[PDB]
RNA sequence: GCAGUCAAGCGUUCAUAGCGACAUUGCUUUUUGAUUCUUCGAUGUCGGCUCUUCCUAUCAUACCGAAGCAGAAUUCGGUAAGCGUUGGAUUGUUCACCCACUAAUAGGGAACGUGAGCUGGGUUUAGACCGUCGUGAGACAGGUUAGUUUUACCCUACUGAU
C-alpha cells in the first residue's frame, strides 16, 4: 500500500524497523544498468473512519428487520 | 470505549451495584489490592502511612490501577520490594451507565460502562506500614499516587501502630505483658470477658508475674 | 515586614572629597571628578567625621533594602575610581582569518573599527565614550587595553565591540571566532 | 590555532551556560531558576550540550 | 479539532535534542450528535464566479533561542497577521485526486459572507425511459433525459457633486 502511493520499475521492497508507537514508518527501495538502493519515511497521520463515528451518533446499524408472531407457543 | 473521567466525577445516582437486576457489568481494572511483603508480622512495619482524600468524589476503576503501579514501582526500585507493605482500601463496586445507541430520547435507557468508587472527605484511600528509617521513599512513592487521581488529596503520618487501632505507647504497654499474641497477619488481644478454660489455653504468657 | 531602620557605611579615604545636594553625588579626586543623579532611589546620606559617611533607610520594605545596600557600591566605585581608575583588557581569538583592529576618526568622534572578522566585508564601527581611553597593548599578541574613571562607561565600550563580533548561522561550540574580555582590573597597582 | 587558554577564554561566553527546558532560554551555569517571566521563572533546566 | 500535565517504550552508552503510548486537567464552536426557544398571513433552500474586511491556532517573508547544529542540507521553539499564498487535467460538486510553476502553494470567520450582484451544472413540481418492488393505482433519499430565476424612482449606508 505504501510502495504503490511513492509517487523506473524496481527490484525489490523491503522495510526498516521503527517503533511500536513512533508515528513514522521507514521503508527501502531498490530500482536499465543501474542498481540503487534509497530509503523513505512515510509520516502517519491519526483521524476518524466514518463508520466508528457513526457508533457514538446513536442511529447506528442503519437498516432493520422486525420478525413477529401472534402465537404464545411458536413451533 | 472509555470516556472522560470529568464526565463520570460527582456522585450523582444512586448507588447501582451488580445483582440479579443488573447482572452483566464489566470485569475491574484493578483486581489484587495489597503489595509488598503481605505475610509480615506485626512487630516488622510500626510506621504507618496514609493517603487521605478530601473532596467527596468517584475515582473510576483504571484511576486505581494506574496509581497502585506507579506507587509501587518506585517504593519497589529505591527502598528494595519486601519493605513494605502496601494496601489498596477502596474497592470499587458502582456500576456506570452510558446511552451507547426509533428517534433519539424516544426510548433512552443506558447499558454498564465501568466500575467505579465512591470516595468520601477524610477516607483513606492507599495506606502504607513500614520500618522507622524508611519514611521518605514512601512519602515520595505515594506522592506520584497522587497526580493519577483527580481532586484534592493529602499524606498522613499515623500516631498508631502498623494497622493497629492502638498507638504506638499502648501497644507497647500492652505487648511487654501476655496481652497481645500474633493471629497471622493482624493480632489478636486479651480478653477479660468469655470462658476462662479457652482464655488460658491461648495467651500462655499471661497469668504468671514473672517474665 | 517593614524594618525600623537600616544602615551602611560608606569609607572614604584620605583623598578625595564627597559633595552631596539633594541626591546629585559629586566625587573630586585625584583622577578627574565624576557625579551622579540619585533622585530615584528614596535614601538619606548623612556625614560622621570626614573619612566615614552613612547611608539609611527609614521603615524601609525589603526590596526599598536591598537598593540601599547598592546606593553604598556606586559610590564606593566613584571614590575607588577617581583614586585607582579602571582598566579593562580584552584578547582576540581566531583560527583562519586574523581580525583587524584600528582606531579611526569620524566628525572628531573617534571609533573602535573591526576589520575582516571570519572573512567578512562589512566594515564593524564601535563608537569611543566620552572619557574612556583605548589602546592596543604591546608585547601581547591580539590584546586591547581600555581605561579610565567610570567602570560604567569602559565596561560598556568593552561588552560593545564583544557584541559587534557575533557569528551568525553556524556552530558557535565550533565557530569560537571574536573579542573577549580577559581581565578587569584598576590601573594603579598596589590596591 | 585553537589555544588551550583561548579557548577556555572563548568558551567561557559560549559553551559554559545552562537552558530552561521550557523556553530554551540560555542561562548562567549555577542558577536555579529562569529569568524569563513566560516560562513562570520555572526551576527545570538543563546544561548546553557539549561538542564532541 | 486544538492544548497542557505525568512519562511507558524509543533515541548504540544515555528518561526529557527529538519521536512519542496510555492516563489525568482544559479551550474551541471551522465537525457531528442532542433539544425544539424564534420564524409555516413565506428570513430565496448547493456549488462556482466576483469583492471587501477581520482572526491567529504563522505555509512563506524579518530578527532571534535550542539541536543527537563541522559545512551544506534540516528539525524544534520565541516575537510577529506588516506582506503574500498561483496555472491546469477528471467531477455539478464541497471534499478528493493528480500534472506543473513557485519565496510559499497555511488554516478559519463575516445569517455554514455574498441570487432586486450573475450563473442555474446540482437538489426539489408537472413530460418521458430502465431496473427492483407491488394484483393494481402506484413506491424507490437507485440510475437517466427535457424543464419561466420578477420589482428600486423611497429612507439609510457607500461613492462622487452643489
Ligand atoms: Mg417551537
Ligand atoms: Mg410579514
Ligand atoms: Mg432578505
Ligand atoms: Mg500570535
Ligand atoms: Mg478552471
Ligand atoms: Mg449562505
Ligand atoms: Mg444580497
Ligand atoms: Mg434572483
Ligand atoms: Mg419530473
Ligand atoms: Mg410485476
Ligand atoms: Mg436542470
Amino acid at each position: 500500500a505504501i510502495c504503490l502511493r511513492r509517487l523506473v520499475r524496481l527490484v525489490d521492497a523491503s522495510f526498516i524497523w521503527t517503533e511500536p508507537h513512533s508515528r513514522r514508518i521507514r521503508i527501502k527501495l531498490t530500482v536499465t544498468i543501474i542498481q540503487q538502493t534509497f530509503e523513505v519515511e512515510y509520516i502517519v497521520i491519526a483521524m476518524q473512519c466514518p463508520d466508528c463515528a457513526r457508533s457514538y451518533t446513536t442511529n447506528t446499524w442503519r437498516a432493520t428487520v422486525q420478525i413477529r408472531q401472534k402465537v404464545p407457543h411458536k413451533r | 470505549a472509555r470516556r472522560p473521567a470529568r464526565c463520570y466525577r460527582y456522585q450523582k445516582n444512586k448507588p447501582y451495584p451488580k445483582s440479579r437486576y443488573n447482572r452483566a457489568v464489566p470485569d475491574s481494572k484493578i483486581r489484587i489490592y495489597d503489595l509488598g511483603k503481605k505475610k509480615a508480622t506485626v512487630d516488622e512495619f510500626p510506621l504507618c502511612v496514609h493517603l487521605v482524600s478530601n473532596e467527596l468524589e468517584q475515582l473510576s476503576s483504571e484511576a486505581l490501577e494506574a496509581a497502585r503501579i506507579c506507587a509501587n514501582k518506585y517504593m519497589t526500585t529505591v527502598s528494595g520490594r519486601d519493605a513494605f507493605h502496601l494496601r489498596v482500601r477502596v474497592h470499587p463496586f458502582h456500576v456506570l451507565r452510558i446511552n451507547k445507541m426509533q428517534q433519539g430520547m424516544r426510548g433512552a435507557w443506558g447499558k454498564p460502562h465501568g466500575l467505579a468508587a465512591r470516595v468520601d472527605i477524610g477516607q483513606i484511600i492507599f495506606s502504607v506500614r513500614t520500618k522507622d528509617s524508611n519514611k521518605d521513599v514512601v512519602v515520595e512513592g505515594l506522592r506520584r499516587a497522587r497526580y493519577k487521581f483527580p481532586g484534592q488529596q493529602k499524606i498522613i503520618l499515623s500516631k498508631k501502630w502498623g494497622f493497629t487501632n492502638l498507638d504506638r505507647p499502648e501497644y507497647l504497654k500492652k505487648r511487654e505483658a501476655g496481652e497481645v499474641k500474633d493471629d497471622g497477619a493482624f493480632v489478636k488481644f486479651l480478653s477479660k470477658k468469655g470462658s476462662l478454660e479457652n482464655n488460658i489455653r491461648e495467651f500462655p504468657e499471661y497469668f504468671a508475674a514473672q517474665a | 515586614m517593614k524594618y525600623i531602620q537600616t544602615e551602611q557605611q560608606i569609607e572614604v579615604p584620605e583623598g578625595v572629597t564627597v559633595s552631596i545636594k539633594s541626591r546629585i553625588v559629586k566625587v573630586v579626586g585625584p583622577r578627574g571628578t565624576l557625579t551622579k543623579n540619585l533622585k530615584h532611589i528614596d535614601v538619606t546620606f548623612t556625614k560622621v567625621n570626614n573619612q566615614l559617611i552613612k547611608v539609611a533607610v527609614h521603615n524601609g520594605g525589603r526590596k526599598h533594602v536591598a537598593a540601599l545596600r547598592t546606593v553604598k557600591s556606586l559610590v564606593d566605585n566613584m571614590i575607588t575610581g577617581v583614586t585607582k581608575g579602571y582598566k579593562y583588557k580584552m584578547r582576540y581569538v581566531y583560527a583562519h582569518f586574523p581580525i583587524n583592529v584600528n582606531i579611526v576618526e569620524k566628525d572628531g568622534a573617534k571609533f573602535i573599527e573591526v576589520r575582516n572578522f571570519l572573512g567578512d566585508k562589512k566594515i564593524r564601527n564601535v563608537p569611543v565614550r566620552d572619557g574612556v581611553t583605548i589602546e592596543f597593548s604591546t608585547n601581547v599578541k591580539d590584546e586591547i587595553v581600555l581605561s579610565g574613571n567610570s567602570v560604567e562607561d569602559v565596561s560598556q565600550n568593552a561588552a560593545d565591540l564583544q557584541q559587534i563580533c557575533r557569528v551568525r548561522n553556524k556552530d558557535i561550540r565550533k565557530f569560537l571566532d571574536g573579542i573577549y574580555v580577559s581581565h578587569k582590573g584598576f590601573i594603579t597597582e598596589d590596591l | 590555532i585553537i589555544e588551550p587558554s583561548l579557548k577556555a577564554l572563548a568558551s567561557k561566553y559560549n559553551c559554559d551556560k545552562s537552558v530552561c527546558r521550557k523556553c530554551y532560554a540560555r542561562l548562567p551555569p549555577r542558577a536555579t531558576n529562569c529569568r524569563k517571566r513566560k516560562c513562570g521563572h520555572t526551576n527545570q533546566l538543563r546544561p548546553k550540550k557539549k561538542l564532541k
